[PDB]
């Protein structure tokens, strides 16, 4: 089969700039490329057919150029619509194969997470397990990392992390992490916190509780 | 009647390359008359046969015309795990050409095709292919209805089955008013022949280079047959468009099958949806009825008639002997729905071998007597087989059975003078209809002028 | 107009079998090539094969040669994928394509058929309420909406009240069953003064429970 | 009495016997005043005219060529006569008519040359097989009516050009079967492979070599091969004396005139031959398919009689242009030519069951009527052309020639010929409108008013310019 190598991953930009995706693959493919165009939580739409080709309906600002095996989608002056995800796709042979994608994202100035910690609920522990969970919330950029110590020692097992998309208003992101233990499990402890590494900080920013103790 | 044949005006092509096989009128943007031919044989750029088209402004002197340029180069795609490839060697691009508002469609029906996959083919075959073009702005398209990727043994597996391999789709052409083109393909589904239809604003807005094989949506086609009737009949040999079911918002079409029922040939008027209205069957075998066919009112009461040629009909003679001279016949159309009847009047020929009937032109109203009037050539009949194209006039019960005018070839023996005709357009701009007469074999064409009523 | 309308999303069993269709509106589907196309978040978009509702004719990835089988009937104008032997890992949404001129491109997409493979059961969550821990200026609470099947759920802080200032993260998969929680955030005058309300439903077991967040 | 010889008042001999053919002319001096000289014969003599002095041709026919009839066809360089009388005299006087006869025999023992024209497109592979013993086994056959056969062979598939020639992969144009699992030759329009000859044993021997092709439409190119067998007259090997026998077999419809161009062939069929030394039709792929009435003129040009030997799936298609091609006979073919042995000996009997007269280069002021006596003595008025007629039957007609008026030119030739037939009857016409007296007249006679006129036949003419 043939390789879409899509790049880059993401990307971080603003109303009004000039960007371009692009797309290798691992032969020639003589301009049998297209890009698509799929919107938050919605279908796809065509935006190029055979390299260069408009589809009806599709604003000029797109445009498509390359050859051989590398090519790339250009928007001319971003519009806000045009914040979401975008795709390449051979068909020289089949099978058919598409490209990683690429998420358009809004850029924005750095911004530190809101962590907070919660202790399992009364009603929960009285059904046999315990959950702490782990709000970060309001930060930028999307990148960050969880680590939950247990008594001041690292712990991954039966942790369980969600994400939401950029938000509409302030264009940051937050996270919710949750360790579950079972009651049991939970008691032989009593020391419990979420580790967050974030950009904006060199130091760890740190929440915890211990139990028993409030 | 009143056709100069005094003064005429004469426009040449390359030799050999058959300049004035096709022609007709053409009006710019702002109304401006010039004469559109093509030469289906004219040298490409690899020193080979592909054929070319020429755009000539009108001059009162004639002479050499220029190029309206086509690409000529074969072409190559791979995709979809196959190679899709055109041949235009000898594919006779200008074997028609036809024009509407400010656009020219020259077609080259035999412009071969295949598609290869692996060890398997499609067969190189004559898909044809027409070419489009607007002058004014140098826009450019195509549409080759025809085009399949079908590989060779599917279609032996189906029993040949809507077999559109050898359509030759370009062999004649006709657009109406409204911006649709109809194409006619003798060759199709494996030689009964089929329609091609599509709006000139659809092929443009939908063509794009280097594709190869692409949808035009709305475009409708024609459909295969069982019927024996049908087998080898090429069917869309000659085609025309006119009113023939009273409902003005619906435009008729009328498509020629001369070998239709074992050569004894037939003409058909059809809805747009291809549903047979009338048929109308030849009158001798072998005669090629169909040949030729042209929608005009001759009998002014603003109902399209039909007349229909059969250039190779052989007329009954002295001591039980036959004389092949050709043969044209006139269909009056009747009043609200009926069927066409049996012919008003037959036009026969005179010289042996003439092929009068083998084109049909409407020259609209010539002598301005309220009546409109045809000329039908007979391209190697006169006294000397040079070639002739007469007149007839229009009146009230159809047409004159005596022609008004007689038109003898001013070119060499072999030229095919009359093969080609158009009529009804003042290029002058005096006031009356004029007539241009196409003669391949010796690349030239000839404008008759029309002049006031002597 | 062009356009693709595909059937309802579709939940089945691991071993059942299951068949999509995609109904050409405002064109006919003998016109074109029909393709299906798999999506996963982490596999991306995956190229299943086509048909050629004009002659029944169809091509595959041999990566789901058995799995899937795709057909067309032109009557009623709709095209079909097929899939047998369900797995977790044919948990994605289906979408169908065709071509807009190019007869090889994929232009036109459907809406999207969601398909989910499990043998879990019609399951109630279970809510517990998030108080925080024995300060600042602002004060943040949370919901918790665990062990539940199958999706989806509404969850609104005191019905539809408390809208600014909220978080509801998307629900996540944990061992045949799903979990979600929700964060708001709030000034510290406003808790535990105020009464906030966890308002969640889950209409296929058909129920609305609500817990009211305790502090500490 | 007063007939209209003398009631209508003539002026000279040559206005006497154009009034009737019965009038006659007296050029005697010794003649009374009241007395006509333009009267009956009878009436002249009758008057006391001297008979050297009278001028009264009559119309009359004698023979001047008049061989009888042969036996036997067979011998002879072409010594055969099969009409007879083969030159008569005739003569006739203004509005006057004379009859004459002529006699019409199918010899007996004619030699006859019979062309074997073949399909061998693909389905036409089982039939070489069955006829790889024709040559022979129809030697013995025709042994039985003729001692003088000659037979030959030639072959046609269709015209070597897309769209009805396979022109891809490279390795369909050398091998037309390849995408099957057989080979077949390379297409080809038209091969001649046989002159006519009689050693038979060449036929059967060329015939195990040949082998079929394969092409893409049903119609065949058969008429382009009718056409080159018609008139490349050398290569064929007709014979000027013989019965011509071209049998055409087929189990498909045919291509006509007009159908080359959807090969891109727009050039009309000139009619003459293009059959090299490579024995192969070379115009082929540059000129279209022969029309009907071209063919026609070429069989009737080189007295070929086309045999349309045809299976029952096109055995009405041919029928129907048979009868547009006068004189072509039709027979079914079965599937594999198994039948065409009896096919041809069947068709040579129906060929020569016919004896039909044709009139060339008659003048148009003489018109000509005719008696035939058919079967058995048997009169029937009005007809020209006798059937149902058997190898030695000889018949016979009765030909009435009337003039209308005289002509200026005294004397013209036409001819009766049966259609087919070798032999004729040319008949030399004199027109008897003048009088003897005339090539003796005296320009400028003293006794015709004082010279102003001349003297002939006993009365004075007005001299010219008056
Ligand atoms: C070779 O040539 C023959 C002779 O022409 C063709 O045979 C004729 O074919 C036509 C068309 O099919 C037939 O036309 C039909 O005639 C019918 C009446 O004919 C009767 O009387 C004749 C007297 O000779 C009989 O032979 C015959 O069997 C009938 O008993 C009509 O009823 C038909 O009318 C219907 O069709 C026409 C369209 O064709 C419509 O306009 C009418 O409204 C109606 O629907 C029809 O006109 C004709 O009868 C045939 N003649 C003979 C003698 O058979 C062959 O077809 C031709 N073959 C090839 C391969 O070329
Ligand atoms: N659209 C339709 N209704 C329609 C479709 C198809 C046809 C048609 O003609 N098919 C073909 C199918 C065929 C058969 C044998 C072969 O090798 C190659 C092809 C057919 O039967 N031939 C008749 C015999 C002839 O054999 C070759 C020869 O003689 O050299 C070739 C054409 C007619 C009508
Ligand atoms: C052909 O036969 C007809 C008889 O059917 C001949 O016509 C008759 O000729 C005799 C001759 O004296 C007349 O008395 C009759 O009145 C004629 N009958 C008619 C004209 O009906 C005719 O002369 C014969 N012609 C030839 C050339 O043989
Ligand atoms: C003319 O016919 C008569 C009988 O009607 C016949 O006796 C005579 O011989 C015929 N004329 C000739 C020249 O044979
Ligand atoms: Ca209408
Ligand atoms: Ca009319
Ligand atoms: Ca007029
Ligand atoms: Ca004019
Ligand atoms: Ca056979
Ligand atoms: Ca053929
Ligand atoms: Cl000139
Ligand atoms: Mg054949």
């Amino acid at each position: 089969d043939i390789l879409m190598t899509q790049s880059p991953s993401s990307m971080s930009v603003s109303l009004g700039d000039t960007v371009s995706i692009t797309c290798h693959a691992s032969q020639g493919i003589s301009s049998n490329i297209g890009w698509l165009q799929q919107k938050p939580g919605k279908s796809f739409m065509g935006l190029i057919y055979y390299g260069t080709n408009l589809v009806d309906g599709v604003p000029s600002r797109f445009s498509g150029s390359g050859s051989g095996a590398d090519y790339s989608l250009t928007i001319s002056s971003l519009d806000s619509e045009d914040f979401a995800d975008y795709y390449c796709v051979q068909y020289a042979q089949l099978p058919y194969t598409f490209g990683g994608g690429t998420k358009l994202e809004i850029k924005r100035a750095d911004a530190a997470p809101t962590v907070s910690i919660f202790p399992p609920s009364s009603e929960q522990l009285t059904s046999g397990g315990a959950s702490v969970v782990c709000f970060l919330n309001n930060f930028y950029p999307k990148d960050i990392n969880v680590k939950w110590k247990i008594d001041g020692s690292e712990r991954q097992n039966g942790v369980l992390n969600s994400w939401t998309d950029q938000d509409s208003k302030d264009s940051t992101y937050s996270m919710s992490s949750t360790l579950t233990l079972t009651k049991d499990e939970y008691e032989r402890h009593n020391s419990y916190t979420c580790e967050a590494t974030h950009k904006t900080s060199t130091s760890p920013i740190v929440k915890s509780f211990n139990r028993n103790e409030c | 009647l009143n056709l100069d044949p005094v003064q005429l005006t004469f426009y040449a092509g390359p030799n050999g390359s058959q300049f004035g096989f096709s022609l007709d009128f053409h009006k710019d943007s702002h109304g401006r008359v010039a004469i559109v031919v093509g030469a289906p044989r004219t040298l490409g750029p690899s020193q080979e046969e592909t054929g070319g088209v020429f755009l000539c402004p009108w001059r009162a002197e004639g002479g050499q015309c220029p190029s309206l340029l086509f690409d000529l180069r074969d072409e190559t795609r791979n995709v979809g795990s196959q190679t899709l490839q055109t041949f235009k060697a000898r594919q006779g691009l200008g074997a028609s050409v036809v024009s509407w508002s400010d656009v020219i469609v020259a077609c080259a029906p035999w412009q071969h095709w295949n598609v290869l996959e692996k060890t398997e083919e499609a067969e190189k075959t004559p898909v044809g292919s027409c070419f489009l073009a607007q002058p004014e702005s140098g826009r450019r398209a195509e549409y080759s209805p025809c085009r399949g990727n079908t590989l060779s043994r599917i279609y032996v597996e189906n029993d040949f089955s809507w077999d559109k391999r050898y359509c030759e789709a370009g062999f004649s052409s006709v657009v109406t008013q409204a911006g649709e083109l109809v194409l006619g393909a003798p060759g199709g589904y494996y030689f009964l022949g089929l329609l091609a239809q599509a709006p000139v604003a659809d092929i443009f807005s939908s063509y794009r280079p280097g594709i190869l094989l692409w949808h035009v949506s709305s475009q409708s086609l024609s459909f295969d047959s069982s019927n024996p009737e049908y087998f080898d009949g090429y069917w869309g040999y000659s085609v025309a468009v006119g009113e023939f079911d009273g409902d003005l918002n619906t435009t008729e079409y009328v498509v020629g099958a001369p070998t239709w029922s074992w050569t004894l040939g037939a003409v058909e008027i059809l809805d747009s949806y291809y549903q047979r209205l009338h048929r109308l069957r030849g009158e001798q075998m072998a005669s090629y009825f169909g040949h030729s066919v042209a929608v005009t009112d001759v009998n002014g009461d603003g109902r399209h008639d039909l007349l229909v040629g059969a250039p190779l009909y052989m007329e009954s003679r002295a001591d039980r002997k036959l004389a092949e001279v050709g043969r044209v016949y006139l269909f009056l159309q009747p009043r609200g729905p009926h069927a066409l009847g049996a012919p008003s009047l037959l036009l026969t020929g005179t010289q042996l071998y003439g092929r009068f009937g083998s084109a049909i032109a409407p020259l609209g109203d010539l002598d301005r007597d309220g009546y409109n009037d045809i000329a039908v050539a007979a391209p190697y009949g006169g006294p000397s087989g040079r070639g002739q194209v007469l007149v007839f006039l229009g009146q009230s019960e159809g047409l004159r059975s005596r022609p008004s005018q007689v038109l003898d070839s001013p070119f060499p023996t072999g030229s095919a003078f009359g093969f080609s005709l158009r009529g009804a357009v003042d290029i002058d701009d005096n006031g009356y209809p004029d007539l241009i007469v196409g003669a391949y074999g010796a690349n030239q064409v000839a404008v008759y002028r029309a002049q006031p009523v002597v | 107009e062009v356009q693709l309308q595909q059937s309802g999303a579709e939940l089945v069993k691991p071993g059942a079998s299951v068949k999509l269709s995609c109904t050409a509106s405002g064109f006919n589907i003998k016109d074109t090539y029909v393709h299906w196309v798999k999506q996963r978040p982490e596999q991306g978009l995956e190229w299943i094969g086509r048909i050629d509702p004009a002659n029944g004719y169809t091509k595959y990835d041999p990566k789901f040669q058995g799995k899937a089988t795709i057909t067309a009937d032109t009557s009623s104008n709709t095209a079909y994928l097929q899939l047998s032997s369900l797995t977790s890992e044919d948990t994605a949404v289906y979408y169908c394509v065709r071509p807009l001129y190019d007869y090889y491109a994929m232009d036109y997409w459907g809406q999207g058929t969601s398909v989910t493979v499990s043998s879990a059961k019609t399951t109630a969550p279970s809510v517990y309420p998030l108080a925080p821990v024995c300060t600042g200026s602002s004060v943040t609470l949370g919901c918790l909406v665990k062990g539940y099947f199958p999706e989806p759920v509404t969850l609104t802080w005191n019905s539809g009240s408390l809208s600014s200032g909220v978080h509801t993260f998307p629900a996540v998969l944990q061992s045949d069953l799903y979990t979600l929680s929700s964060s708001v955030t709030v000034t510290s005058s406003t808790w535990p003064s105020q009464s906030i309300t966890c308002n969640v439903a889950h209409p296929a077991s058909s129920t609305k429970v609500d817990k009211k967040i305790e502090p500490r | 009495g007063p007939n209209i010889c003398t009631t209508r008042g003539v002026s000279s001999c040559q206005q006497c016997l154009a009034v009737s053919p019965m009038c006659a002319w007296c050029s005697d001096e010794a003649l009374p005043l009241g007395s006509p000289r333009c009267d009956l014969k009878e009436n002249l003599l009758k008057d006391n005219c001297a008979p050297e002095s009278i001028e009264f041709p009559v119309s009359e026919a004698r023979v001047l060529e008049d061989r009888p009839l042969s036996d036997k066809g067979s011998g002879d360089s072409s010594q055969v006569t099969q009409v007879s009388p083969q030159r008569i005299a005739l003569r006739l006087r203004p509005d006057d008519s004379k009859n004459f006869s002529i006699q019409v025999r199918q010899v007996e023992d004619y030699p006859v040359d019979i062309y074997y024209l073949m399909d061998l497109s693909y389905s036409m592979k089982d039939d070489l097989w069955s006829i790889q013993n024709l040559g022979t086994k129809l030697a013995t056959q025709m042994r039985k009516l003729t001692s003088n056969l000659r037979i030959g062979f030639g072959a046609f598939v269709d015209k070597p050009v897309s769209p009805y020639m396979y022109i891809s992969p490279p390795e369909a144009l050398e091998n037309p079967c390849y995408d099957m699992k057989t080979t077949c030759l390379p297409m080809f329009g038209y091969k001649h492979v046989l002159t006519l000859t009689d050693q038979v044993t060449r036929f059967n021997e060329e015939v195990k070599k040949q082998s079929v092709s394969r092409n893409r439409d049903a119609p065949e190119g058969g008429f382009d091969a009718i056409m080159q067998a018609t008139v490349c007259d050398e290569k064929i090997g007709w014979r000027n004396d013989a019965s011509h026998l071209l049998v055409f077999t087929t189990d498909a419809k045919t291509h006509i005139a007009l159908d080359g161009r959807l090969a891109g062939i727009v050039q009309p069929n000139d009619g003459q031959c293009h059959v090299g030394s490579d024995n192969h039709y070379s115009a082929s792929t540059t000129m279209d398919y022969p029309s009907l009435g071209l063919m026609t003129e070429k069989l009737s040009q080189k007295n070929i009689n086309l045999i349309f030997a045809v299976t029952e799936n096109v055995v009405n298609l041919y029928q129907n242009y048979s009868e547009l091609i006068p004189g072509t006979t039709v027979g079914v073919l079965s599937m594999d030519s198994s039948n065409v042995l009896q096919l041809i000996v069947d068709a040579y009997g129906k060929i020569r069951s016919k004896v039909e007269l044709e009139v060339r280069d008659l003048p148009e002021e003489l018109s000509l009527s005719f008696n035939a006596t058919c079967l058995n003595n048997e009169v029937i008025p009005g007809l020209k052309s006798c059937m149902g007629l058997k190898i030695g039957d000889t018949v016979s007609f009765s030909i009435e020639a009337k003039v209308r008026g005289c002509p200026q030119e005294k004397e013209k030739s036409f001819t009766i010929k049966p259609v087919g037939f070798k032999d004729s009857l040319i008949v030399q016409v004199t027109f008897d409108c003048d009088c003897a007296c005339q090539a003796q007249a005296e320009p400028n006679s003293h006794r015709c008013n004082n010279g102003n006129g001349t003297f002939e036949c006993g009365v004075c003419r007005c001299g010219p310019g008056w």
